[PDB]
């Protein structure tokens, strides 16, 4: 919900 | 091979925990590398000092950024709000991956992130520009102040700068 990467569901 | 090194002092609560230098691969991705170099020196009128690692997840990545327009950007580039990547040479196949944060393609140039783990699920997406050459132990030390939701229990700011070039 921001400019930044994702991981870990 | 015409690689600029950007040097910083990493500080927890303002107290220097250590220091990290990053090798910018300007020979591969000149746009995205020199971008961050000109942000850190601030010769383009930005002067990114005290850049706070306010979004960190353990077993993934430690992400830094700035207070200037923190909503939706919080660390804009020399290309302004956001720009599109030069070329996807550097894949996320290793640890210490220094790359500027984004929501996707043409949305790069807001904050930065250092993949503490080899984040290979970030392949086919926004390109790396630098990597931790020295101080990877301090980067994973920053990781230990972060939380799974993205919360940081400690205020990790870039105390000082002074790129080795």
């Amino acid at each position: 919900p921001e400019p930044g990467p994702y991981a870990q569901p | 091979m015409v690689n600029p090194t950007v040097f910083f002092d990493i500080a927890v609560d303002g107290e220097p925990l250590g220091r990290v230098s990053f090798e910018l691969f300007a020979d591969k991705v000149p746009k995205t590398a020199e971008n961050f170099r000109a942000l850190s020196t601030g010769e383009k009128g930005f002067g990114y000092k005290g850049s706070c690692f306010h979004r960190i997840i353990p077993g993934f990545m430690c992400q830094g950024g700035d207070f200037t327009r923190h909503n939706g950007t919080g660390g804009k580039s020399i290309y302004g709000e956001k720009f599109e990547d030069e070329n996807f040479i550097l894949k996320h196949t290793g640890p210490g991956i220094l790359s500027m944060a984004n929501a996707g393609p043409n949305t790069n140039g807001s904050q930065f992130f250092i993949c503490t783990a080899k984040t290979e699920w970030l392949d086919g997406k926004h390109v790396v520009f630098g990597k931790v050459k020295e101080g990877m132990n301090i980067v994973e030390a920053m990781e230990r102040f972060g939380s799974r939701n993205g919360k940081t229990s400690k205020k990790i700011t870039i105390a000082d700068c002074g790129q080795l070039e």
